[PDB]
């Protein structure tokens, strides 16, 4: 939530996107369509897995220990082995709750910024045949075929074939 | 028309889940992990570890050697599990330290019991007590060695043992602490006892406490359980002149991963790699929210049980 | 910090805004003006307010402890309660340090984020009709009343109505 | 003009608060929030907790019954307070872990003794001392019974009493240590004493010290201070030949929310939730630096004079 | 990582710079040339010093403690000693490795912001001379002398005088 | 040409240095540094601090005074370096409590001992031992007198000692353990011994153990030592019939820095604020992984020997 783009200015999500996290829908002059982009999700699944993956393995091995429960009431050994045991649970459960919440943020925050990152991306790709609309949606100037906007997604556009006629589109 | 359009955006599902953040208490993502695991099977599964069931004996009187014990002779354990239905059948008896002991044979792992010949001249040796029939007639346990009077006297019995093996032994021993001052004499002739224990740099000495007590199983008097260790290079003096209950040999002594549990769960055929007293729990996840006790390869025991992780953005429905 | 926003290409702070934390001033062709925008204002204050009190909210309860302080010289077990406390107080003075100094790092890094976001919607609401002059400011090429810039202010700025003035006076 | 400017920008004050973070150690915000508490009022308020203020007594005095507390009969507190004017001014006595027995009538929350009837048959009772004058007359403990012999003779004691209730029972005995070997034997005609308490699971057996000590209050002698703990179902045995400090009945034992704690601040009827030896603090800051022992819902000692949160953006001033 | 300027659309790094940790390259009607940047070098430097030095700064000094190895099997105090020490060291480790593991990411993206803040400043400053190519170069439509790229690296390139020249070069 | 063209980039080196990030666990940026130390020179510098070498001597026979660590009185430390080839060659002792006195002489930091005049009428003083040889003849320790019976008698102890100085004082005393009953009589007449040292707030009573022990140096009785604290204002009395290792004097006790530390490293004139059991090590980083035993302004001991920070941007060459 720290660049702005999900829950910033896209307004809402595509339940109907099933193919990947991050995804293109475009309109056209033949009809409507909808694709996914492998890449964005690739490095956000990767990022989020290694994180997971991270923080789960374990640590820990023990064997023989202190008494913990006891039956009777007896003085000082007891009452120094039940502060140590309530500290080291107070201890342990305060990083088990910092972590997650610092995790979490982080969490948000990257798959919020893979999402600028391809409008960025989207954005330098179309030089000057394109206007951003505001709302997440790019207006181009000149005409495009299905195959204009896979030129577009697979990153091979050619901005300066459509030039004259978009400068002419849409500053006159 | 003459232009086209190219939208950008991502993906949602309808219900999602809420999970905290630094920011907020309450943000509502697409996806969600839990890392505490707070179930439990209810049964201890006899793999890969080697779980011993101690159905009616404890730890100690399965040492000692009590009558209804004698299943439990050379028991190697991995994990001893005490029954709270135990109880004793045999002369009532009292450890100094009692604790100390019970961890030092859990931890040890065996029951390994090397007899040892020890001359007791001028001596009575296999004491009996109607309290502990092993089978239709007295007995006692079947580690420990009652000496008392021959005749008409009871010389200063003073024996030596040496260790030239390489590993440490482990003696138990014990004083007869007796009821009236009619029944010491009796049993040995001193009117006062006294035991002697010693090592190269060690030494025990015990005198017993004559007086009443509480009838137990029909006795009221009572037995002191001790303990010496002898490491390879050392030697064992014992002194006495009454009130001496002697040892019949050594356990030997391991180092290992090996300890106890209270627990009442029954036993199963399955394979599990932590234990708990309540039975066994998958250890797929980092935390655990059933029992702060544990054996093996187990998640850590946290107060909370609803930590959520989240593994996915955040949920921003049509 | 690490938008560049707040210290960044904005040289100073306005000591003369008491409505709001955000806000914009204009220079228009009737004469100069001020005001406030809430949205960014209250998404920053509820923001520090959940994170201030997420800290603060109490955990501990201790009836019966240890005791702490001594008059004599005992021996192991008095050294063993003073290594405990020590391990304790040691253990809890990094934690409070640690939570202090991320808190505070988030803390400025997102209100330097709301001036970027804010920013960079007011860019988006102009399509065509200003330039940024790179001070924090928008040179607008068409000519506004009062009541231009408060339909700016309030999101309901109707960019084609000013379009071709705009692009006249501009580029030519 | 046929042009136009819009220009963005925030807020600064003229003073603003300088804040540690992750790179810098010295920035500066518009607004910080402290985290540590450092002062106190220097009063304790006596709501909403009950607070006993023990002028002249400790606690193990208001227990046995001295004669310059007998105010404190049957207190109930829930927070005991000591001072350090207190001081003793009975039979001078001498308490075996002293602490385990002041934090286990502290945390009990209550002195309320049940007198019962025992039967001491062939001593005589109600010894007095010239230095515990409760009146114009000697006087002893209010809880505790010395018996001397009866004549020419001191019979071998041997009293019982069971506890059929549904509470735990706490007894407090103790053992008398002559000055020399003639007050010995002109008290209890045996040249030994010999005091054994018993229960169904322990047992305590003390023999008397005879010796000279430094004068106090006008005696040589001392008194040993013991105690046994009853829980329902059990049974008690006291067993003795000379040497007994008899009890007079028990305390009730009670488990809740209780301490002790050692301050000179006067006490006001102001209301507060903390508790420290300084007095009473305010609890609306998570962090306090005042003292490291508190009572009741109190914040944490840091070490800390300073640790400040930034509430507000960067400060930029013109 | 967030920003995507170091390992996104900045393809490699320059191992022939050895004067800074950012700067310029620049290809004229002359030739070429090279240069740095001291300020966002310096900024980026003085930061990971303040934090390094921040980190390295001693805390303890202890002189007494406790026994920690033993010849002999004891019983309770022992079980207690190793168990304070065990929790102690345990308790530590994990400090230890989530100190270092959050400072490196921080380190990571603020040395990524710092050449975003480069780029998006050198954008700002050529106001509509210049176009991105969007692999990390300008093109400038206006023809420069190294005078001219030097008034661009030391914050004082005045656009207005050659904003005729580049509206009818890149537009026409 | 009409245009021209201005790119912007970063700098990369050949090789860089993998670093664990959050999301990562290996990444490779232009440089790293490193956090644990863990190398030592081998050697224990004296500089700045005072370090005294016990070459064959432990911290306790320095204290008592055997004849082959007369080289140690009043030696002032202020940090012991115990070696492995000590040894002991007077008469043979024990300690109850053998760590607790170490630890309380260790963290003094003086050997000084004020010699003070005690009255013993009634029995010989200086006695000797052929096992403790100081020169050609029998000797004994240099701080303790052996008092035996004087002719035909041993009457009964009775000293005190007051304490007008404004510090405490250390009196170190013990008890005689002999081999039989015959050696008892013939040196204290009574069948029975008993110390008693007391002050206006403690006392220690201990009564001598008859029996045979290992031979050690051509010995069967041993020799318990014990100490006692005397505050400002507080009084010494010593009581006693039999079996009295009488003291000399008085230690002075200190508060400051000062320890023990067991090592077989060499001294030699470097200059080095830490010391380690391998030697002197550098501080100049925040952790080491040496040992976790340490002395003075040492860095913290960490499990793993890499921890890689970085310092520079990632790395992407050509
Ligand atoms: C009770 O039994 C113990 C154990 O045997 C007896 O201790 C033993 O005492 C003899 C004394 O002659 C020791 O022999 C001596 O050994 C040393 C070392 O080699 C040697 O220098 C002497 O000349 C002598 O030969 C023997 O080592 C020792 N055994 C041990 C290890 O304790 C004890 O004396 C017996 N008590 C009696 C006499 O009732
Ligand atoms: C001094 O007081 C003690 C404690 O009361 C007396 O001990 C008691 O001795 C009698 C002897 O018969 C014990 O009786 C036994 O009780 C059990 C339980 O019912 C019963 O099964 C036996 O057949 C027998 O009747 C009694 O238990 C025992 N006290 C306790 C509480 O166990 C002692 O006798 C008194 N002094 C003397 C020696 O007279
Ligand atoms: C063995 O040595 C001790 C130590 O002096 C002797 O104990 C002392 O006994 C006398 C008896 O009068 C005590 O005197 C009392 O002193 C107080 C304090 O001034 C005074 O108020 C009394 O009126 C009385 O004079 C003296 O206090 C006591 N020692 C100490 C330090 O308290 C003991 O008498 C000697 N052995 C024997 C019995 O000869
Ligand atoms: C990227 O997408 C474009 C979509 O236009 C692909 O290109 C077309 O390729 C087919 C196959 O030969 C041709 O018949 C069309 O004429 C092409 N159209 C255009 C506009 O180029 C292109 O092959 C894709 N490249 C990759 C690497 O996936
Ligand atoms: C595992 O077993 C323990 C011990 O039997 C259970 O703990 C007890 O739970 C009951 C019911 O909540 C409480 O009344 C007791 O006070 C608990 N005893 C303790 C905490 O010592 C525990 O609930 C069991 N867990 C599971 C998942 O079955
Ligand atoms: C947003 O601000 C604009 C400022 O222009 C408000 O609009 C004007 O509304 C008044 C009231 O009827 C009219 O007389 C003007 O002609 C309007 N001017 C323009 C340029 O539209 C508008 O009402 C505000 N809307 C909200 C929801 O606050
Ligand atoms: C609260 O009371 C404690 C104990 O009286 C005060 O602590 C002492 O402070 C003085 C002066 O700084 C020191 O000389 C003592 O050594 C301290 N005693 C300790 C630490 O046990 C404390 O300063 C008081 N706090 C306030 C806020 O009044
Ligand atoms: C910034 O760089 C420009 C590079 O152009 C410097 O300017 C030139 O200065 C020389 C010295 O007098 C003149 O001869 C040139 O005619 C100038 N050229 C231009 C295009 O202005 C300028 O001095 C530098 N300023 C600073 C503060 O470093
Ligand atoms: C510093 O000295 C210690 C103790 O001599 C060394 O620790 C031992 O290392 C050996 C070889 O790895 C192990 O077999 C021992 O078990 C270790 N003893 C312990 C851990 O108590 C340590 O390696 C030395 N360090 C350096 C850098 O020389
Ligand atoms: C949520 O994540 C888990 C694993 O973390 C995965 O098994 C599950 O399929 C995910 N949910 C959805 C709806 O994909
Ligand atoms: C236990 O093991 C020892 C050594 O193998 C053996 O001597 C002894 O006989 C075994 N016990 C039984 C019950 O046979
Ligand atoms: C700073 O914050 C506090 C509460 O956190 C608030 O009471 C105070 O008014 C703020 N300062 C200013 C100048 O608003
Ligand atoms: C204390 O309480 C008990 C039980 O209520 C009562 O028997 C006893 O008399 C009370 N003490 C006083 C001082 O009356
Ligand atoms: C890496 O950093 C260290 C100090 O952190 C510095 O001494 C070294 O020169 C740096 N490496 C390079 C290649 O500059
Ligand atoms: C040790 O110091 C004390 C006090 O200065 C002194 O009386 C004594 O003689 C010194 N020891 C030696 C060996 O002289």
């Amino acid at each position: 939530g720290l660049f702005g783009a999900i829950a910033g200015f896209i307004e809402n999500g595509w339940e109907g996107m099933i193919d990947g996290w991050y995804g293109f829908r475009h309109q056209n002059s033949e009809g409507t369509g909808q694709a996914a982009d492998l890449k964005s999700t690739q490095a956000a699944i990767d990022q989020i897995n290694g994180k997971l993956n991270r923080v789960i393995e374990k640590t820990n091995e023990k064997f023989h220990q202190i008494e913990k429960e006891f039956s009777e009431v007896e003085g000082r050994i007891q009452d120094l082995e039940k502060y140590v045991e309530d500290t080291k649970i107070d201890l342990w459960s305060y990083n088990a709750e910092l972590l997650v919440a610092l995790e979490n943020q982080h969490t948000i925050d990257l798959t919020d910024s893979e999402m600028n990152k391809l409008f960025e991306k989207t954005r330098r790709q179309l030089r000057e045949n394109a206007e951003e609309m505001g709302n997440g949606c790019f207006k181009i100037y000149h005409k495009c075929d299905n195959a204009c906007i896979e030129s577009i997604r697979n990153g091979t556009y050619d901005h300066d074939v459509y030039r004259d006629e978009a400068l002419n589109n849409r500053f006159q | 028309n003459s232009t086209a359009t190219l939208c950008l955006g991502h993906h949602a599902v309808p219900n999602g889940t809420l999970v905290k953040t630094i920011t907020d208490d309450q943000i509502e993502v697409t996806n969600a992990t839990e890392l505490v695991q707070s179930s439990s099977t209810g049964k201890i599964c006899n793999n890969p570890h080697r779980i011993l069931d101690g159905i009616d004996c404890t730890l100690i009187d399965a040492l000692l050697g009590d009558p209804h014990c004698d299943v439990f002779q050379n028991e190697t354990w991995d994990l001893f599990v005490e029954r709270s239905k135990a109880f004793s059948n045999c002369y009532p008896y009292d450890v100094p330290d009692y604790a100390s002991l019970r961890s030092l044979v859990a931890s040890s792992g065996t029951l390994e019991f090397i007899t040892e010949g020890f001359t007791w001249t001028g001596v009575t040796q296999n004491g009996g007590s109607n309290a502990c029939k092993r089978g239709p007639g007295s007995g006692f346990f079947s580690r420990l060695n009652w000496l008392t009077k021959s005749g008409s006297t009871y010389p200063v019995l003073n024996v030596t043992m040496p260790n030239n093996d390489n590993f440490d032994k482990l003696y138990i021993w014990g004083i007869h602490h007796p009821s009236t001052n009619q029944e010491q004499t009796s049993l040995y002739v001193q009117a006062s006892g006294r035991v002697t224990v010693s090592t190269r740099r060690s030494q025990q000495t015990i005198i017993p406490n004559i007086g009443s007590r509480p009838w137990v199983r029909g006795l009221s008097s009572r037995i002191s359980i001790y303990w010496t260790i002898v490491k390879p290079g050392d030697v064992l003096v014992i002194n006495s002149n009454g009130n001496l209950i002697a040892p019949r040999g050594y356990f030997k002594m391991r180092t290992g991963k090996s300890s106890i549990m209270r627990s009442d769960a029954p036993i199963d055929t399955c394979i599990s790699e932590c234990i708990t007293p309540n039975g066994s729990i998958p250890n797929d996840k980092p935390f655990q929210n059933v029992n702060k006790i544990t054996y093996g390869a187990c998640p850590k025991y946290v107060k909370q049980n609803t930590l959520k992780l989240a593994t996915g953005m955040r949920n921003v429905p049509e």
